[PDB]
């Protein structure tokens, strides 16, 4: 991610020249429940988070 | 003061305050351009 | 050469500058050695 | 033949090509003195400088 | 990474073979008769050849 | 022999339980406040990374 | 054991072939330097004094 | 101090750390130059309280991915308002999510009080009411965004090619440049310059697509493109292909 928050492939190269570390964005599907005893169940699910 | 940008190896004139990019590609690694001074080397 | 009652700490000696120097780090931001910290913390509980 | 004097050396030499490497220790690298160099302050005692 | 000029051990000139030699390979010759066809007797000069790698080749792939 | 999988999921498992504890944390202060909790502010990120 | 110049695990070497570029070699040193910011009072900056 | 040449410039030596009569050659000072060091060649509630903001600082950072200089900026502004003490009644997480804006602000990389504030649990009201006073108690000024200060950050958001965000910076300039949306805010005009650029692209984005990314409504964006929708063959860049042509633009 640049300054101005471009993301853009990073190049093993690139992350060498630029002492960057070439990792990988890890995203993770969650999926939340919520019970208010009012006999409703609300169920949000937040893609890749 | 000529920067050389590392992906398309354009030469570019940079001051001092301003950013270090290249104008036309928007790398960000750049290279001095090799000293107008001349050095001898012995072919030893 | 030695009393029993010297033991105690009476009056708590404070080691020269040579001892403990003034590190300089970050420019003219004088570094006090570790002394001189709890000489600075001696002193104001002393006070106090 | 000695390249000296070129006369035959008495014992026949055993020559060929061998594989020699050369190894990342120089003497350059490794040759170093001290003379009244840069004590420390706080311990008045020599340092690298 | 280039051809030597000299044959270390001697002097002679090998600098200009690499391109020939190559090209005597080309044409099925052994490696020795390359050699012989070049001009190189001294097994000196012979390991010049024998044993280069040409890593200028590989070199020039990398646009400048 | 422990190569660099397993060595790596060795730290997952620690480095995802905090994650998991920090998110716990975070929740807890907001229901215990009695409103609900973002789900994106509650993941710190910085524990993986 | 030409002149007792390699014995105890010394080399001779030929000076000739030396001078032709036998086991000639590079060195590439590389320093890096950043400037930071940080801190108020104190900003440094790449230029010649 | 050479005795011999009062007020002389001592010369510094490294070679054994000691420093030398400009003229004459005695030494002074026998090695007191220390050349390595110089040439390059229970927490109290005050420190607790910042080391949690800049915790807070830190964890809000990586949530949009800032580089360490902009938090390290924001880190000695939080000093700055920490120690002079004219927001204590304000939360320090609003104190902290406000200097993360001024930083940014400060570093040419503007981030909307929108982007920050959905990093931070502190509302964008709460945070610009901390703007406000942080550049009051710094006595410190930042400069007025532009349209362009957002092109790179929304374009590659929004997945648009290197043209598209060429020709979105130079519609938002020059719109701005021609007063054709006077007084609204800059990131209206970029996300309708954006909608305006992407349309006549292979590249499309919907009104809703743009005003996710860049926090703007939908609506929003309608009212700033359908002012520049009139001049829109002006505002283009000259040497812009269009794969939709400039006449055949959404109306709306
Ligand atoms: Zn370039
Ligand atoms: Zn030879
Ligand atoms: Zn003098």
């Amino acid at each position: 991610w640049e300054r101005d928050g471009a993301p853009s492939p990073m190049m093993p190269n690139e992350a060498r020249l630029r002492n960057l570390t070439y990792s990988a964005p890890l995203y993770v599907d969650i999926t939340k429940t919520v019970i208010k005893e009012g006999e409703e169940q609300l169920q949000t699910q937040h893609q890749k988070t | 003061m000529i920067y050389i940008c590392g992906e398309c190896h354009t030469e570019n004139e940079i001051k001092s305050r301003d950013p270090i990019r290249c104008r036309e590609c928007g790398y960000r690694i750049m290279y001095k351009k090799r000293t107008k001074r001349l050095v001898v080397f012995d072919a030893r | 050469y030695a009393r029993p009652e010297w033991m105690i700490v009476t009056v708590l000696p404070v080691p020269p500058l040579s001892v403990r120097p003034a590190v300089v780090m970050q420019g003219s931001a004088r570094n006090q050695d570790d002394l001189t910290h709890k000489l600075a913390d001696i002193v104001k509980i002393n006070n106090q | 033949y000695n390249g000296f004097t070129g006369r035959k050396i008495t014992s026949q030499i055993f020559i060929g090509p061998t594989y020699y490497q050369r190894l990342k220790h120089m003497v350059d690298d490794k040759i170093h003195s001290r003379a009244r160099g840069p004590i420390q302050i706080l311990n008045r005692q020599p340092m690298e400088g | 990474m280039i051809i030597p000029v000299r044959c270390f051990t001697c002097g002679k000139i090998v600098g200009n073979k690499w391109e020939a030699y190559l090209g005597l390979l080309q044409a099925e010759y052994t490696e020795g008769d390359a050699l012989d066809a070049l001009g190189l007797k001294r097994y000196c000069c012979r390991r010049m050849l024998l044993a280069h790698v040409d890593l200028i080749e590989k070199l020039l792939n990398y646009a400048p | 022999l422990d190569l660099a999988g397993p060595l790596l999921a060795f730290l997952f498992r620690g480095m995802f339980k905090n994650l998991l504890k920090e998110v716990r944390i975070y929740a807890q202060k907001f229901i215990d406040r009695g409103k609900d909790f973002n789900l994106e502010l509650a993941i710190k990120t910085r524990i993986i990374s | 054991s030409y002149t007792g110049y390699n014995q105890e695990d010394s080399v001779i070497m030929n000076r000739s072939a030396v001078d032709r570029g036998f086991f000639r070699s590079v060195f590439y040193r590389s320093y890096k330097e950043q400037e930071s910011k940080k801190g108020f009072d104190q900003e440094e900056v790449f230029e010649k004094p | 101090t050479c005795p011999n040449h009062p007020d002389a410039i001592l010369v510094e030596d490294y070679r054994a750390g000691d420093m030398i009569c400009p003229e004459c050659g005695l030494v002074v000072g026998d090695r007191v130059i220390d050349v390595g060091s110089e040439w390059r060649t229970t927490m109290s509630s005050s420190d607790r309280a910042m080391m949690n903001a800049f915790k807070e600082i830190t964890t809000m950072a990586d949530r949009i991915n800032l580089p360490r200089n902009i938090v390290d900026r924001t880190n000695n502004l939080f000093k700055q308002v920490y120690e002079q003490k004219s927001l204590k009644g304000r939360a320090n997480d609003a104190i902290a999510s406000a200097c993360l804006y001024i930083a940014c602000r400060q570093e040419g990389v503007p981030r909307t009080f929108k982007e920050i504030c959905a990093v931070s649990r502190i509302s964008k009201k709460e945070i610009g009411r901390c703007f406000k006073l942080i550049l009051k108690a710094l006595e410190t000024s930042v400069d007025l965004i532009t349209t362009g200060d957002f092109m790179s950050r929304f374009c590659s958001n929004l997945c648009l090619p290197k043209q598209v965000q060429m020709a979105a910076t130079h519609i938002a300039r020059k719109a701005v440049e021609l007063d054709l949306v006077p007084g609204r805010s800059p990131i209206s005009v970029a996300a309708a310059a954006i909608y305006m650029a992407s349309q006549a692209s292979a590249e499309k984005r919907t009104q809703k697509e743009i005003g996710d990314i860049a926090g703007v409504a939908d609506v929003t964006i309608r009212q700033s493109y359908r002012l520049i929708y009139p001049r829109a063959p002006d505002l283009f860049p000259t040497d812009f292909k269009f794969d939709t042509p400039v006449d055949k633009l959404p109306q709306l």
